[PDB]
């Protein structure tokens, strides 16, 4: 398994490097600008939550090969796994005020609050955390010797929260097209970000939390599922800063 | 009706020009005697600048 | 707990 | 402009009472507002302020934690409710109004106050105490402090006040330079850091009165014991 | 007939121009070329004011070289104090329109005026603590564009009715009608001596006024475009011009024409304003490219530039002291540069 | 901070928290602006500067009329420009398709939307019917022009008026669909001087305006 295990990892840190690059022009552009529209607060808080799980990415990858302290990665893992999910929550904001931009377009753009954006993505930010401390004491040294019953809720709600952000992402931007329908663009760009988000940032994480309850082959779970989950979790992370700024920029 | 513009443009076509050469070097003088005292052109030290 | 492996003891 | 007060009377020790002044003819929000009292004999002494918004309100060590001073905008009238009367508390308080931006002049009116009868600090001195001067004839009122008054952005925070007898005090010159609107041009002011002083050229009848200097660099705002000058 | 007048017009147009070419013995380029170039300009911003909720249209300094009055869609004056960036006052407009804002040189009245064609002159300090209308001047026939004062009674305007007025503010009335100009009036300029002022137009001329006559001395014709900018000279014998046709000029009072022009390739876009240093050594001119450029005013090499707008660059001003430069864009933001 | 500079920086603050205040009030209004010749009855539609207001769904709406190649870019932060045309006059329709080129094609206007009411197609049904007065004598091409059978939403109507009718509508779109590249679109109606429905097409029009801001802002069209 030494070639699968050496060739995903190189490229991952690849991939890692061509988006975290990506990710400071795109926190440089928006904290430089003073517009700072809706769209623009959610992007520039999705940076940010790439910004350190590309971090974590990459110095858990290199780490792999090069020598380091182990206990190091007690300090590496709570917080890619703090920024994975704070980033999967700002994409589902982002989908859920699209919507919201073609229901009630006079509403969003006179009635809505301005510090809406601000308020909801720092919420988010301790939703994220709030799940990391609640991991950290039901799942480690606070619950050791308790039962192994009080990880596996910890896992259960995880799973619980990311189909819900799967369901407000698909439901948002279902309920945009029928309303648009009862174009081009809006078609290729709606079903771009839901197919980056189902199948490049969602499937780690889900396997992550279900498997780490549920047994399945060594062989199969880890060279064949855990490591292609890393490198496609790089690779929405990198193409967020281009599917949702570039693109448009461009 | 155009009695005035004949009329205006009499009271301009009599006046006493000067030579463009006589024109720089007045402004030369003046952008010469006044260089020292302009802080856009020479910067002031930071002990100067109110901002 | 018996069939986790490395990455699965995170803590 | 005018400041009209109420409240007063005797009131007996320990006990409470409410003073009240009422604005009518300016714009009573945009004005921060200030108490100061003046004991029967004795100087002029500040008590407490209550900025524009209510949003900064400061007291004297000697008021404080048993005065509560507030305001009514949409009635425009300023309180002051007192608790646990003393028998250093008897003054007349005056109602002033202050405002505050670049090139402002700060108490600028004063109303005529009423009467209460119950039956660290920048200290700064007015060396004489009363000065016998001939009209027509220059003066020169010099008070000093304890510690500079210049700041570093080259404001010289000292008020020059007068009080016609039986009158509530008016504002001459603000921040040691600055004449007041309405008041005569033979007025001045100069001084450094912990030295001012103040000329009359040409004095004249209907100015003689008790002259006080006012520190504005801190709270609590400092006076002075007051110079007077007598015909 | 009206051929015989429409003639001799033409005659003196052609004796103007040769009489004038008589003085061109030497450009202001030649005599200025053996002159140290000023170098590098580095000016950054030192303070950024805000507050304003729409585009700024109009900027004044004072004669402090600390306050300034600026002017937005929004309907508001905001007067700010620029060394702390606090606000000294809001004043609501009853109109929205506003295209002008002076202050005065005392500092103690603030003028405005718009679409509404009214300049409207408030009195900052007064008792009662607020800013109320002193005196509404009406009588232009169109939109108000720019308005300078002599003295707290006593200011002069331009309309979009090809005129500009000279008004005492007392009696609320007219005193001069400048007439001549066969376009809108865009802009103005007052000479350092307060006797004579410069009216750009959208004729593409620029005249000169006597205040105390009320005649047009000379006229200026080398643009191409409408003027949208002008400026004395800090002598009071030299102004430069704005134009849409991205050119600034410079115009001897004395000669009686054009001495340099200020182009560039790479500029295509027109100029919104145009401002002197405090020496006349360097030339400002903001564009419509979102952008500040500053001019060698005697080489008409560029010397540097000011980027730091979002939007189109509205205003410019100069501080009596020359200590800084203020800028204001569409961008709703104001800059101090230094 | 000294106690005065300090008491400054308050009022500072208390005149933010007024600009913001009226801020509010500011965004939750939509400004329009009309424009067009004289005797385009443009001052009887929603039934130097004339501001008129009217509200409809509860939104408001904002409108000012100036009794123009300069003041017009103040009014570069518009909802929409209602351009009034009189598609009966036929000798001044020419000056109405430069005067609305001229609007469409300005440098500042580059994002603004323009809402085309046609007043008195009641007075064009009359001229049409009654035979004095040919468009082809103004307009060649109105005789080698062919309504679209598929575009007949015309209820009631002679399509003698119908062929009048969109043909002068398609000579202000096609003015529109030449220089737009999509940033902003032109809304053509048909309104007479009894006509009521007016306020709401102006509001159905700013609907459409404003998702057409919310799909740019979030880069889908």
């Amino acid at each position: 398994c030494y070639k699968q295990t050496l060739s995903l990892t190189v490229l991952t840190c690849i991939v890692s490097l061509v988006g975290l690059t990506g990710n400071a022009v795109v926190l440089w552009l928006l904290g430089c600008r003073m517009r700072r529209n809706a769209f623009s607060i959610y992007i520039l808080n999705l940076a940010a939550a790439d910004f350190l799980f590309l971090s974590g990415r990459l110095i858990y990858s290199l780490l792999s090969f090069i020598s380091i302290p182990h206990t190091i990665s007690k300090i590496l893992y709570p917080v890619m796994m703090f920024s994975y999910f704070a980033g999967l929550s700002f994409l589902s904001a982002v989908s859920t005020e699209r919507c919201l931009s073609v229901l009630w377009p006079i509403w969003y753009r006179c009635h809505r609050p301005t510090h809406l954006s601000a308020v909801v993505c720092v919420l988010l930010w301790a939703l994220s955390l709030l799940r990391s401390i609640l991991e950290w004491m039901l799942c480690g040294f606070l619950f050791s010797g308790a039962d192994s019953a009080w990880c596996q809720t910890s896992d259960f709600i995880t799973v619980a929260w990311l189909i819900f952000l799967c369901v407000v992402l698909c439901g948002s931007s279902l309920v945009l097209l029928i309303r648009i329908l009862c174009l081009t663009r809006l078609y290729v760009t709606i079903l771009l970000t839901v197919l980056v988000f189902l199948l490049c940032g969602l499937p780690f994480g889900i396997q992550f939390f279900l498997f780490l309850w549920i047994h399945v082959d060594r062989e199969v779970l880890f060279c064949h599922v855990h490591l292609v989950s890393i490198f496609l979790s790089a690779l929405n992370s990198s193409a967020n800063p281009i599917i949702y700024f570039f693109v448009g920029s461009f | 009706q155009a009695r005035k513009l004949v009329e205006q443009l009499k009271m301009e076509a009599n006046i006493d020009r000067i030579k463009v050469s006589k024109a720089a070097a007045d402004l030369m003088a003046y952008c010469e005697a006044h260089a020292k005292e302009d802080p856009l052109l020479t910067p002031v030290p930071a002990s100067e600048n109110p901002f | 707990p018996e069939w986790w492996m490395d990455y699965q003891k995170r803590y | 402009v005018q400041l009209v007060e109420s409240g007063g009377g005797l009131v007996q020790p320990g006990g409470s009472r409410k003073l009240s002044c009422s604005a009518s003819g300016f714009a009573f929000s945009s004005f921060g507002m200030h108490w100061v009292r003046q004991a029967p004999e004795k100087g002029l002494e500040w008590v407490a302020y209550i900025s524009s918004g209510s949003g900064t309100i400061y007291y004297a060590d000697t008021v404080k934690g048993r005065f509560t001073i507030s305001r009514d905008d949409p009635k425009n009238t300023l309180f002051l409710q007192m608790t646990s009367l003393r028998s250093e508390d008897t003054a007349m308080y005056y109602c002033v109004r202050s405002i505050y931006y670049y090139g402002s002049s700060p108490f600028d009116f004063w109303g005529q106050g009423t009467t209460l009868t119950v039956s660290s600090d920048i200290v700064m001195t007015q060396a004489t105490s009363s000065v016998p001067v001939t009209p027509g004839e220059s003066v020169s009122i010099s008070c000093r402090s304890s510690k500079s008054l210049l700041h570093s952005n080259g404001n010289t925070y000292l008020y020059w006040f007068l009080q016609r007898p039986g009158q509530s005090p008016q504002l001459l010159i603000y921040r040691m330079s600055n004449l007041a609107s309405g008041v005569p041009d033979r007025f001045s002011g100069s001084g450094s850091g912990t030295a001012f002083t103040l000329t009359i050229s040409r004095l004249e009848a209907e100015d003689v009165g008790v002259y006080y200097c006012m520190q504005h660099l801190e709270y609590p705002l400092t006076f002075g014991a007051g110079t007077k000058l007598e015909l | 007939e009206l051929d015989q007048l429409r003639q001799e017009a033409e005659q003196l147009k052609n004796q103007i121009r040769d009489a004038r070419k008589a003085c061109a013995d030497a450009t202001l380029s030649q005599i200025t070329n053996n002159i140290d170039p000023v170098g590098r300009i580095q000016m950054r911003t030192r303070r950024t004011l805000r507050g304003h909720l729409a585009k700024i249209y109009a900027m004044h300094w004072g004669t402090d070289s600390r306050l300034l009055v600026s002017a937005s869609q929004d309907g508001k004056l905001i007067i700010w104090d620029s060394y702390t960036t606090n606000k000294v006052h809001a004043i609501p407009l009853r109109s929205s329109w506003v295209m002008t804002c002076a202050y005065a040189p005392s500092g103690n009245y603030v003028a405005c005026g718009g679409l509404d064609n009214i300049c409207s002159i408030y009195n900052l300090k007064t008792r009662e603590g607020n800013v109320r209308v002193s005196r509404e001047l009406a009588g232009h026939t169109g939109y108000l564009s720019c308005c300078r004062f002599l003295d707290d009674n006593q200011i002069v305007t331009s309309s979009g009715d090809t005129t500009c007025a000279l008004w005492d503010i007392e009696t609320g009335q007219q005193t001069t009608t400048f007439t001549g100009h066969t376009g809108d009036v865009m802009s103005l300029s007052l000479a350092p001596d307060t006797r004579l002022f410069v009216s750009g137009a959208c004729d593409a001329s620029a005249k000169l006024w006597d205040v105390r006559e009320g005649m047009c001395r000379q006229t200026f014709t080398g643009h191409e475009s409408d003027i949208n900018a002008i400026c004395f000279f800090p002598n009071g014998n030299a102004f430069a011009t704005g134009s849409d046709d991205a050119t600034c000029r410079l115009f001897d009072l004395r000669a009686d024409q054009e001495l340099m022009t200020y182009s560039h390739d790479n500029i295509i876009c027109g100029i919104t304003s145009v401002s002197f240093s405090k020496s006349g050594r360097l030339l400002l001119a903001g564009y419509d490219d979102f952008n500040c450029n500053v001019w060698d005013a005697l080489k008409a090499d560029r010397a540097g530039v000011l980027a730091g707008h979002d939007n189109r660059v509205s205003c410019l001003g100069v501080t009596d002291d020359g200590m800084a430069v203020a800028t204001g864009s569409w961008d709703s933001f104001l800059k101090i540069w230094n | 901070v000294s106690a005065e500079d300090k008491a400054a920086a308050e009022r500072s603050k208390m005149i933010d928290k007024n600009l913001r205040e009226d801020g509010e009030k500011a965004r939750r209004t939509l400004r329009l602006l009309l424009l067009g010749a004289d005797n385009s009855g443009k001052s009887t539609i929603v039934k130097g500067i004339f501001e008129t207001k009217f509200q409809v769904d509860k939104v408001n709406f904002h409108m000012f009329d100036v009794g123009r190649r300069k003041w017009i870019q103040c009014f570069n932060d518009v909802t929409a420009i209602i351009f009034v045309v009189d598609s009966s006059d036929y000798n001044r329709l020419q000056e109405a398709l430069n005067d609305f080129k001229s609007i469409w094609n300005n440098r500042w206007l580059r994002t603004i939307s323009v809402i085309l009411f046609l007043n008195k197609q009641d007075l064009l049904a009359e001229k049409v019917l009654a035979g004095k007065s040919k468009i082809e004598d103004y307009f060649p091409e109105f005789a080698r022009y062919t309504t679209p059978e598929d575009a007949t939403p015309e209820p009631g109507e002679d399509p003698r008026v119908t062929r009048a009718k969109y043909f002068i509508r398609k000579e202000f779109v096609d003015i529109s669909t030449a220089s737009g590249d999509g940033r902003h679109i032109c809304y053509p109606h048909f309104t007479c001087a009894v006509d009521t429905e007016n306020a709401r097409r102006i509001f159905n029009d700013c609907k459409d305006i404003i998702l057409q801001m919310n799909l740019r802002e979030y880069n889908l069209v």
